[PDB]
C-alpha cells in the first residue's frame, strides 16, 4: 500500500522523549540491578576472568552464598502471607467494610494475587523494585478488575521521583513485546506505526527482547515494542499507547478512575532502597562484595596450590618452564645434581588466603540475614543464640515486610476503587450473594 | 490469613468461646462452621420441644 | 453460571 | 528423542513422534497434532473449556528459577559446582599421595621414569650411593588439597537443604537448636513448596 | 484454499516447534547435565579417559542426590488434598460437589 | 540541585525550575514567602496556618 508516513520529527521526538531520559538517566542503576540479578542466577564470573582461568587450565568454580539469603528472604514473606481486610472507621460503616473485605478479597483470588506478591517481593529482594498493574478483563459476567505484574526490566519510572512509593513521579509506563501479527489484530487502526524491530541493542539491553539472540524476528516472527506510559499532566493523569514510529493510541485522559474520582495511574511501585542519585538498588547489592572474595580466593588458593615455584641453575639445559611444569605433576622428575634445582616455599600464601577466604566467608554469613533465619548459621552453638539470631534478623528485615504491607495495601487500594468503577449490580449480587450492596454500586 | 471469610468467623467464634466470657449458643456457632452435616445438626437443635 | 471457579468456589489444599 | 537411544530395528518396531501443539492467536486457544509430514489432527479451537467458558490450554507448567535470558533451572545448579570440586580435589589428593617426585643424579644409567616408578611402589628398590636420588616434598600438596576438600564438603553441606533438616547433626547440638534450625530449612524451602501448591491448584482448577 | 491454509499451519507449527527448540539449547543441555550430576555420571570422557591412561579409578562421591532426595521427602512429607470452599454460606453444598468430584 | 544531577547534558526537553518556601519569625509574628533567586511567587504575608 501507499501509507504515507514520516510525518515530522518533532512529534515523535515529544511522544518518546520520557521513555528516553527514562533510559538514559537510570543506565547505571540498572547495570548494577542486572549484575545483582546475575550474580544471584549463577554467574559471578567476569569474560576475562573466566578466559584466563582456562587458558592456566584452572576450572572455574563459583561457591554462590546470595541465593541462599535471597531465598531465606522470600520464604520469610511467603510464610508471613496475609489476607486483604477493611476495618470500619465508624459502627455505622461496619456493614460498608463487609461489603468491600469480600469484593477486594475475591479480585485477590481471581489474580492470583499471592503469586505476583511474591515475585515482587523476589524482584525488591534482588533489584529494589516492584511494579504491579491494576487494569481490567473481560468475565463472563461482566467487566472485573484484575491484577498483573510488571517485571523490572519491563517497567520505567521517573527519574526524579524521590520517595519509594512514588508519589512525586511525574510518569511511568510499561514496555511490552507483541508479535506483529498479535498487534495488527489488537490495534488495526495503528498499522502505520508498528514497524519491525530486529536488530539487538547491545549499549541498553534492559527492555530488548528476554531471548538477546533471535533469529527469527527477520519474516517470520516479527517482534515490535509496545510503550504505555501514563503522565501527570496539568490538568490531571493522561494515558497514551505508542511505538518508536508513533502514536498508537493518542494522549488521552487515564480511563482508570483513582480514588476521589479523578483519572489516577494503575501501576503502584515500590521501592527498597534509595541513593542520593534516586538510584534504587535491593539488598542483594551489599552481598556483591564478599561474594567475589568468595570466589577469587578460592581461585588463587587453587592457583598456588598446583603449581610450584622453581629456580633452576643457569647450567641446566633444560628450558625452565618445561622444569617446573614438569616438578608440579604428582609423578614429575628431574635429572641432575642436588643444587640445580631449588623449590621455593609458597604454602604460605595459600594459608593465607584460605584463611581470608574463611574469613570473607564468615563476613557474608553475618552479612544481611544472619543466616539463623535461613537454618544454617555457624555450629556449635547453643538454641538460644540461634532465636536471638533469627529475631534480631527479623528485626533486621523489619523494612522489607513494610515495603511488601505498603505495596499490598496500595493494590488493595486501587481494586477497590476499580471496583467501585467498573462493578454493576447484578456482579455484586453475584459475588456477594447480598442484596444491600447494590447499594455500593458505582461512585456517584 | 484464611481461606474464607467464614473459616475466619468460625476461628473468633472459637476464640470468644475459650474464655468462656461471652455465652454463645450453639445454633449460631454450627451455623457458621464448615461441617457437613451443619443441615441435620442445625435441624436436630431447633426441633421444637417434645409435647410431653 | 452455578458455580464457577472464584465466584463461588474457592479451590485450595486441605488435610 | 526416543530414550533408549539405540533404535537398532534389526526389525524390532517401529517408533513414530507426534508434536501436540496449543497455541494462542487473536481469536482464542487453538490445538493441534501434527509432524513433519503432515497434519494428524487440522488446527481447530481447542476442545477443553476453561474457568471462563472459553477454550484454553489444558497443559499446567511451573518453573522454579527463571534467568535474565529466559532460563529456566532447578537447585542442583548451586551444588554443580562444589560437587565438581570435591571431585576433583579428591583425585588429586588421590594421584599425589600414591606417587612420588625424585630427582636423579646424571650419573645413573636407569631411565628416570623407571626409577621413580621404582622408588613409588611400596617394596621398590634402588642402588647407588647416598647423593644418587633425591625425594622431594609433596606432602603439603595433599594436605592442602585435602584441606580444600573438606572446605568443599562443608560448603556443599550448607548449600542445598539443611543437614539437621536432612537428619545429620554435624557438631552434636543440644537439641532445642535442631527444631529451629528445621524451621529455618523450612523457610528457606517455603519456594519451592509454593511452587508445588500453585502447580497443584492450577491441576485441581482444570 | 484449503491446501494453502493447511500447508501454512503445518508451516506455522513446525517452526513455531524449532525456535522453541533452538532458544532452548543453552538451558536443555545445562539441564540435562545436571540430571546426569544427579544421576552418578559426574565425569567427563575426557577426564574419565585420562585417569584410566594414570591408572587411578574414578571415584565419585556424591552429595546432590542426597539433598534432592531430602527435598522430595519434605515435598512428600507436606502432602495435601484438593479442597473446594465456599464463597458465601448458600454455595456450601455447592463446594461439596467440588470436594465430592476433584 | 536536582536529585539525578544530570543537569549538564539531560533534562533539555524537560525544564525544571526550583523554588523557596520560607517561615521567618519576625517581631510581628511568622510570615510565610514562596520565592526564587528572580522573583516572588507569593508576596510576604503572615503564616495561613494558625498555631495552637
Amino acid at each position: 500500500m501507499t501509507s504515507q508516513e514520516d510525518y515530522t520529527l518533532e512529534a515523535l521526538t515529544a511522544a518518546v522523549r520520557r521513555f528516553e531520559e527514562s533510559e538514559d538517566a537510570t543506565t547505571e542503576a540498572r547495570a548494577a540491578a542486572e549484575r545483582d540479578r546475575d550474580y544471584y542466577d549463577e554467574k559471578q564470573w567476569t569474560a576475562a576472568e573466566k578466559a584466563a582461568l582456562e587458558r592456566r587450565g584452572q576450572p572455574a568454580i563459583t561457591f554462590n552464598r546470595i541465593k541462599r539469603k535471597v531465598n531465606a528472604l522470600t520464604g520469610i514473606e511467603k510464610q508471613t502471607r496475609k489476607d486483604p481486610r477493611a476495618f470500619p472507621r465508624n459502627p455505622d460503616d461496619e456493614e460498608s467494610a463487609q461489603a468491600a473485605t469480600d469484593a477486594i478479597r475475591y479480585v485477590c483470588e481471581d489474580s492470583r494475587w499471592d503469586d505476583k506478591r511474591s515475585e515482587a517481593a523476589k524482584e525488591l529482594a534482588i533489584e529494589g523494585t516492584c511494579a504491579i498493574m491494576v487494569g481490567v478483563k473481560q468475565a463472563k459476567g461482566g467487566i472485573d478488575p484484575d491484577i498483573r505484574r510488571i517485571a523490572w526490566d519491563r517497567f520505567y519510572y521517573d527519574p526524579h521521583a524521590t520517595a519509594f512509593d512514588f508519589e512525586d513521579a511525574c510518569y511511568m509506563g510499561v514496555v511490552v513485546w507483541m508479535d506483529l501479527d498479535k498487534a495488527k489484530a489488537k490495534y488495526p487502526q495503528a498499522e502505520d506505526v508498528l514497524i519491525e524491530t530486529w536488530r539487538q541493542a547491545q549499549q541498553s539491553e534492559t527492555y530488548d527482547d528476554k531471548p538477546k539472540h533471535r533469529l527469527w524476528a527477520d519474516y517470520r516472527r516479527r517482534r515490535v515494542r509496545i510503550c504505555e506510559e501514563y503522565y501527570l499532566d496539568g490538568e490531571g493523569w493522561k494515558f497514551c499507547m505508542f511505538t518508536k514510529a508513533g502514536f498508537i493510541v493518542p494522549p488521552m485522559p487515564s480511563p482508570y478512575i483513582g480514588e476521589d474520582g479523578e483519572p489516577e495511574c494503575p501501576i503502584k511501585a515500590v521501592s527498597l532502597y534509595i541513593d542520593r542519585d534516586n538510584n534504587r538498588y535491593g539488598e542483594v547489592r551489599t552481598m556483591i562484595g564478599p561474594q567475589d572474595e568468595i570466589n577469587k580466593r578460592r581461585s588463587k588458593a587453587l592457583h598456588l596450590i598446583n603449581s610450584r615455584q622453581v629456580r633452576v641453575s643457569p647450567n641446566v639445559q633444560m628450558d625452565a618452564q618445561s622444569v617446573r611444569k614438569e616438578l608440579s605433576k604428582p609423578d614429575g622428575v628431574f635429572v641432575g645434581d642436588s643444587g640445580e634445582v631449588e623449590i621455593l616455599p609458597t604454602q604460605d600464601m595459600a594459608s593465607a588466603n584460605l584463611a581470608m577466604l574463611q574469613e570473607a566467608k564468615n563476613e557474608i554469613d553475618l552479612l544481611g540475614p544472619n543466616a539463623a533465619l535461613g537454618g544454617k548459621a555457624e555450629g556449635q552453638m547453643s538454641g538460644r543464640a540461634i532465636l536471638a539470631q533469627q529475631q534480631g534478623g527479623m528485626t533486621e528485615a523489619a523494612t522489607y515486610l513494610d515495603r511488601i504491607r505498603a505495596l499490598s495495601i496500595a493494590v488493595y487500594r486501587s481494586v477497590w476503587a476499580r471496583i467501585r468503577q467498573v462493578w454493576t449490580g447484578e456482579r455484586w449480587v453475584r459475588v456477594t450473594d447480598n442484596e444491600r450492596n447494590l447499594r455500593f454500586v458505582g461512585l456517584n | 490469613d484464611a481461606p474464607t471469610i467464614a473459616a475466619e468467623e468460625f476461628e473468633q467464634l472459637m476464640k470468644l468461646a475459650s474464655t468462656g466470657i461471652v455465652p454463645i449458643p450453639p445454633d449460631v456457632l454450627i451455623e457458621a462452621s464448615s461441617l457437613r452435616n451443619k443441615p441435620k445438626l442445625l435441624e436436630m437443635l431447633k426441633q421444637g420441644p417434645s409435647q410431653e | 453460571a452455578v458455580a464457577e471457579l472464584d465466584v463461588d468456589i474457592l479451590v485450595d489444599e486441605g488435610l
